[PDB]
Formats: C-alpha cells, structure tokens, sequence
DNA sequence: ATCAATATCCACCTGCAGATTCTACCAAAAGTGTATTTGGAAACTGCTCCATCAAAAGGCATGTTCAGCGGAATTCCGCTGAACATGCCTTTTGATGGAGCAGTTTCCAAATACACTTTTGGTAGAATCTGCAGGTGGATATTGAT
DNA sequence: ATCAATATCCACCTGCAGATTCTACCAAAAGTGTATTTGGAAACTGCTCCATCAAAAGGCATGTTCAGCGGAATTCCGCTGAACATGCCTTTTGATGGAGCAGTTTCCAAATACACTTTTGGTAGAATCTGCAGGTGGATATTGAT
C-alpha cells in the first residue's frame, strides 16, 4: 500500500494536501489531480527558496539557515521577491542598499 | 587637536551596521507597555501572549523600516539629503495612507 | 495606570530605525512625526487583532489574532504561526 | 498540530546535503507553505464558481498556478505539477 | 438574477422621485455583489480561525465591525441586529 | 410571507441565504446570517443612493447619473475609505487644483 | 499603435489629474506605464478566456483580472 | 490684432474643463488596436466583447488620471509645476509598482 | 484705469435615446411541512503560561557643547514648453454577413459515502550532540589633519 | 602625499543553548475496496453580437515664437551630528500563584435533507413616455494690451 505521494514522485504529502482542500471548503468537490498537482507546485517551491537560502547560509560562512538568509535569498531574487512582495519575514533584516547621492566625495 | 569624524561619516557607518544585522532596534520593554497602553484604552481587562507582542514589533519596525526608505527618497527627490515630516507624509499619501 | 508610553520609542530607538532604512541626515521634527505614525499603525492593527480576540470569547490576544489582523491589512507576517 | 517540517527538512537535505535549519526559520517556511497553499486554492476556488464548476480540479490549480506565480516560477511550476499528475495517473 | 429591483425599492424610500440611470444601476449592482463579497468572506474566515462549522450573524457581525467604518459599521450593526430581532418575533 | 417581511427588508433574505451557501463560505449558515447581512447590505446601499440622491439634485437633475455616484462616494469620508480601490466607470473626478498651481494672485 | 494614444489624449488625461505644466519626455514615459499596465492586465484576463475555453474576452474577464489586480471596477459586473 | 492667452490661463482652463466631465479621453480605436496587440502576444486570434475594451479603457484612463495625481504632487513637494519623468518614477516606487 | 477679445453663464427649447409602463409565460425560487442529524454550548477541570515581584549590572538613553555643513533665499539666464492658426488623415457612425458564445441533451468517467485495516507523523521526555555566538588579539583598511 | 587615530576584518577558541536523535504510544491519517451518484465534457444548434467596411465626421500634426520655468551659483544661518559625562531603566535570571486557554463528556436547539406547493423575478416583444443633452442667444465676467 504505497503512499499517493510516492505514486506521485513526491516528497510533499498528498493526502494531506487533498484533505485540508476539503476542509478549507473551496468547492463542493476536489478531484484526485488537484492535491497531487499542488503538493508538486508547494514543494516545487519550498525547493526553490531552499536552495536560494542555503547558498546564502553558505556566502555567510553558516551551515544553520536563519531567517536572515530566507530573507536574502527572497529579496535578491526578482520573482520570489515579487511573490513576497506583501510579506514580512520576521528577523530577516532588509538589504544592504545605500543611496548613491549618500556616498562622499566625488568620482 | 583631538580626533573628530565628519558628519555623516558616522551615519554610513551605522547605515551599513544596522542594515547588516536584523534585530529589532526598539527597547523591547518600553514597546510591549506602548502596546498594552494602546490595546487597553480600546478594551480593558486583556491579556498577552509574549509572542503576540513580539509579532507586533516584527510587524511595526518592519513597516517603519520601509517607510523611512520611502521617505528618503522623497527626500533626495528633493535634492535633499535631511528627511522631513513633509517627505513622510509625501510618502504616505502615494502610499495610500492619508491621500 | 499606564500614559504617555509612546514616548519609549526614543530618539536613539528612532534613529537606529532610519539608519536600516538608510537614511544618513535626520531632521529634528522626524521623531514626533514619526511617533505619530507608529501609534496609527499600532492602533490599526491591535484593534483588528483584538476585534479577532473577543469574537473567540477569550481574554488573551494571542500571536494568531495579531497574525490575522495583519493579513486583514496586507502586512503578512511569516514567523508567528502563519 | 502538524506542520510542514518533516518535508521541508526533506526537500532542504536534497538541495543542500550538509546544511541545516534553526527552528525561527523552519517556521517562517511553514508560514510560506500555508501562505501559498491558501493563495492557490483560493484562485482555484473562484475561478470554479467564476465558471460555474463545483470541483476544484488540476486545471484549476494550474490555471491558479499561473495566475499567481511570475514568469519564470509559473512556467516551471506548471512542469512539477503535470510532471507529478502524470506519474500519479500513470501509476495504477 | 441581479439586485436592481430591489435597489430600485431602496431607491424610492430615499428619494421617491428620483431615478437611475442604467449604468448607474449597474454600478449599484457592482456595489452590492461587492460588500456582499468581502463581507462573507471575512465571516468565512473567521469561521476557520475559531474552528467553527457555521456562518451565523455572530460572525457576520464581526464581519461588518472589521469591514466598515467606525460611523458606517456602527449602524450597520444596528439595522442588521434590529433585522434578526424583528424576524425572531414572529411565526 | 416572505423572511424579507418577517425581518421587515426590501432587500431578497431568500436570495442571500441561497447565496451564501452556494458560496463555500461554510458547512452550514444559520438563519439569522442573511437575514442580518441582507439588512446590512440594505443599508449600506440607501446610504450610497440617499447621498447620491442628493448629487442629482445639486445637479438640477432628477436622474441618478455615475457621476452622481461618484461625487458622493469621495465626498464621503467613510463610503470613500470603503471604496478606495474601487473606479466607477463614467464617474471622472473631483475637481481639484493644486493651491501652488493657481494664478499668482 | 502605442503612439495611436497621442500627446492630446495624454495631456487630457494629465488635466483631469490636475497636472497644470507638462514635460515633453512625459508622453513617452506615459504610454510605457499605460503599456505595462495593459500587460499585466490583459495576460490575466486572457487566462480566464483559455480557462474558460472560449476564444473571446468578456468583459467579466477583464473584470475579474482587475479585481485580482486590486483594480476593482464597477459597471461591468462587481 | 495681436492677442494670446498667457501660458497655463489655458492649462487651468483645461484642468477646470476636463475635471468636470466624465468622457474617455483617449480615442477608442487608436485605444482597441493597441489593446489587441498587446492581447496578441499572449493568445492568438482573439475576440473582444465591445464591453470588455470599454472596462479596459475605463480601467486605464482611471489608473493614470490618478498617477498623474501622484505625480503633480512628486513635482510639487520637488518645489516645480512640470511634471517629469522622475516625478512618474518615483510615486510609481513609493506605489510598489517598481521595486 | 481703459478697450477689446473671448470665455463663461443662464434661460429657454426640443428631439430622441434611453427610461418606463403593460402583459403573458414560467422555471427556478422561496416557502411550508416532516423526520433525522449534529455542531458546538455547557459544565467539570487539567495544565500551560501569563502577570508579577526581586534584584543586580551595565548597556544605553539623556543632556550639553560646539562647529560644520546643508537648506533656503535670491539673482541670472539659456532653453523649452505652450499658445495658435493651418489643413487632411485617421476616427467615428450606421449597415451587414457569420462565427462563436450560450442552451439542450446525452451518458460515462469520476467523485461521493461508508466499512475496515494499516501506516505514521505529532510527541512526552531522555540524553547526547554541535553550530556559532560572543570574547580576544592582531593584521588591514578607512579617515581626517596637515 | 605622510602620518595618527580608529574602525573593520577575521581567523582562532569553546562554553552552551538550541538542534539533532531516539523509544514508543497511536488517535488520527491515509489507504484499500465495494456501492451509488452525477458533474460536466462532447456533439449539435440557434442566434446574438463581433470583425469588417464604406461614408460623413472632426480632432491631431505641425512650425513659430516667446513667456516663463528650472537649475547653476553665491550666501548667511541655524540646526544637526559627533563627542562626552553621567547614571537610570532595561535586560537577565528565577521562582510563583493562578488566570484562563484548552481538552472531554453530555446533549438539544438548530441546521440538514427531501417532498409538495405556491410566488416571483427574469425574459421577451410592443407601445408609450420623458429627463436632458446639445443648440441658440444675449448678458456678463475674465483675461490681456496699453
């Protein structure tokens, strides 16, 4: 009896997907595709952000990713940023970024 | 005689520093009184949960942190460098808050 | 009895607040302004939170109530439950 | 009460081996999850009745998917999901 | 179906010679679907968080409180509390 | 006799409860919920013609036009915060110039 | 057809925005905003024509994207 | 014989004229092509129903008639009356539309 | 201050586009009635975590002095918007085949609903493990006075 | 540019809180397997309303000229930012009584689920009605030239 998730190819839960789908009451009915398809879309993502803050972890000599570098990893992409663009992730910080007319002298 | 930093020198330097880390840059104490004062005088008798108050001042430096961005620019697009009360509030009317 | 509270956003406090959102030069009217402004946002959101409070009969605005109330004014908060 | 976790530590270990997670960051991922979970099925949700279809299927979702996401994340997003109901139709 | 006619009612108890345009109506019908929206989905919301099965007015009520206007929320309270009143009493 | 006149309503209580349900809104809506959200929806809307009623007439016209819509919503402090993000087709704007932009006087 | 929306039209508009003195690289940066925003818009309203498998844009779609777009109008639906 | 209107006599006139009305100020053909065009990269041989371009252009116009109000205020709080590319720039900014 | 040229109103007028009154048809509503089920309030209560008093130590807020520099006020001048009359090329209007957007029917792939059985992911709590925070020193800039 | 004063960099260092790691109970999930229901794709179609088009409509492109706007340049000035002394209020670490969030059983008022029945709101095709938009005119306020 093998898991919906693994007869999908995924590591997300399926199950569970397709059942809060039925409890956050959003149609009558949910069809088998939809959970499979958004466990794949949800952890298609995760990986995506993951993978942005572990270089960050790494480009900070860490080994232990920190909300600091959920937060670089988001703001330094444009998409995932545009995604977030309305979120706060809380202990992230923002980015390093100074105005130029703020700079001294003058070259 | 006696060693002295140029205004602003100091400014950058605490630019880069504070933009560097991510802690919450309000006494923690004096915030969570502000909190209760303002939640009391709308209902009495309430309670919190610590990470409740801590959510709030996630919430509120990270909206104040944002604004004073807004505003500086307003500034500079003034060809200023000194943010004033005129530049937030330039600010927070595009923003949509007081249009 | 609790008063004037909001004038435990200090200065200092202020300051390092514009320093991360890279402002260098402050004008010294900024800081009232600025108190003012805080107190809206906290108004705002405390009432919504505490609106979400009361509705579940309890005494204790929880982290969720805050965390519902900012998503009620688009300023999502990751971190606290959602 | 559950929580995304045990997979996002499972996805994180495939991407990046060696590296870990602090608990603060575990949570504002599970926070990301749940944001974006409610955000697809919600567009999901409407675009049904926009249409008047009492079931939320993998074209809704997918449709949501590109509603939702920018350029770039949509497109490969689109894949993962027709990739996954393939295999998972393909498979009984 | 649309709530033109019943707008239309609204209308005359207000201003009893006075008429709409139909773009206008259209805009009232825009207006009504709208709120009607936003109001139930705040309601639906609520529902969720406190792990509730039903929409009754409790939430509604909490609905309007979060939706409108301290002035504007503050009668729409009281002519929607004075409805459920009004229809408790009566067979 | 209809839930409209039992609640005393111009506005269709029937139709709202059917609406709300159709809606996946909840399991279940119990039966003061439409009736309370159709009274509310009742008197947010004599609010916006009352007002709008009242354009028409500073207007010299008896026919509510968009316009007179329009003009009433931003005139209005509260219905304007309620609808600020909504544009009223054929509604235009209030009118207003900039103080700095009049004639040096 | 982006320079169909001519200067005259601009400056009409920028009138009813009160705009009293206007730039002459204005009209230029005007139609690239007007353009983002009809991208942005239409792609949205599209994706409703396909979900729908239809081969017309309504002007529900278009309503729909806005709102989606938190540019809610009324008069079309609302 | 010699006579001219002082400029901005007509400007305000027009401020005046425009805000009253309530008219689509861009020309509805010039309007429906580029419409289309723009449709066209994102689906082919499409139609649109007359009131699906009438929303659109309801929409647009709207939009921009109120960034141009942001903007005359960006021009403005920059102490000038000609609006500017700058001034679009930076309300578009504050706004969220750009970064 | 004095014309002269326009722009701007106000009052009245009327044709017609779009609002309105009249009617029969009626399918989807909405209401009434009966039987069955259940969400969630009520009540007893375990147990989490909130308010709180205690206190010591120092990280920091407060307040002063002083000069350096940024902003406002002003004059100057080159440059570009804008007003304006000129002259047709593009938009608008009312008329017409036909392409899809909807209405109707058919009927099957697929989604409930329900009974059992099996796998597991939250978890109370143990004990062991480990990245890095926070401390230290010294090599490497970055400043600012000269 | 030379040098003195200071801050930033940074690799090494290791106590230690927060993270990885079990042993296990397991109520709830998730999965397996009929039985029953049906939502909506698919094929066929009538009929809007949309893309197209020629004709009468009417706004935009265009070159001149100059008023005036915005920035470069030069100031006194005042208010902001370092630097510094002083010492208070926050932060840190616990212990603690108990408020009140939260779990479990109890159970009826209320919501669900057809069934039968009466009304009503939307659609339609005709006819009749009417608010007001443009058009005229003549008065007057506005603006610009002197």
């Amino acid at each position: 009896a093998k898991t919906r998730s693994s007869r999908a190819g995924l590591q997300f839960p399926v199950g569970r997907v397709h059942r809060l789908l039925r409890k956050g009451n959003y149609a009558e009915r949910v069809g088998a595709g939809a959970p499979v398809y958004l466990a794949a879309v949800l952890e298609y993502l995760t990986a995506e952000i993951l993978e942005l803050a572990g270089n960050a972890a790494r480009d900070n000599k860490k080994t232990r990713i920190i909300p600091r570098h959920l937060q670089l990893a988001v703001r330094n992409d444009e998409e995932l940023n545009k995604l977030l663009g309305r979120v706060t992730i809380a202990q992230g910080g923002v980015l390093p970024n100074i105005q130029s007319v703020l700079l001294p002298k003058k070259t | 005689k006696p060693h002295r930093y140029r205004p602003g020198t100091v400014a950058l330097r605490e630019i880069r520093r504070y933009q560097k880390s991510t802690e919450l840059l309000i006494r923690k104490l004096p915030f969570q009184r502000l909190v209760r004062e303002i939640a009391q005088d709308f209902k009495t008798d309430l309670r919190f949960q610590s990470s409740a108050v801590m959510a709030l001042q996630e919430a509120s430096e990270a909206y104040l942190v944002a604004l004073f961005e807004d505003t500086n620019l307003c500034a500079i697009h003034a060809k200023r460098v000194i943010i004033m009360p005129k530049d937030i509030q330039l600010a927070r009317r595009i923003r949509g808050e007081r249009a | 009895v609790l008063r004037d509270n909001i004038q435990g956003i200090t200065k200092p406090a202020i300051r390092r607040l514009a320093r991360r959102g890279g402002v260098k030069r402050i004008s010294g009217l900024i800081y009232e302004e600025t108190r003012g402004v805080l107190k809206v946002f906290l108004e705002n959101v405390i009432r919504d939170a505490v609106t979400y409070t009361e509705h579940a009969k309890r005494k204790t605005v929880t982290a969720m109530d805050v965390v519902y109330a900012l998503k009620r004014q688009g300023r999502t908060l990751y971190g606290f439950g959602g | 009460k559950e929580s995304y976790a045990i997979y996002v530590y499972k996805v994180l270990k495939q991407v990046h081996p060696d590296t870990g997670i602090s608990s603060k960051a575990m949570s504002i991922m599970n926070s990301f999850v749940n944001d974006v979970f409610e955000r697809i099925a919600g567009e999901a949700s409407r675009l049904a009745h926009y249409n008047k279809r009492s079931t939320i299927t993998s074209r809704e979702i997918q449709t949501a998917v590109r509603l939702l996401l920018p350029g770039e994340l949509a497109k490969h997003a689109v894949s993962e999901g027709t990739k996954a109901v393939t295999k998972y139709t393909s498979a009984k």
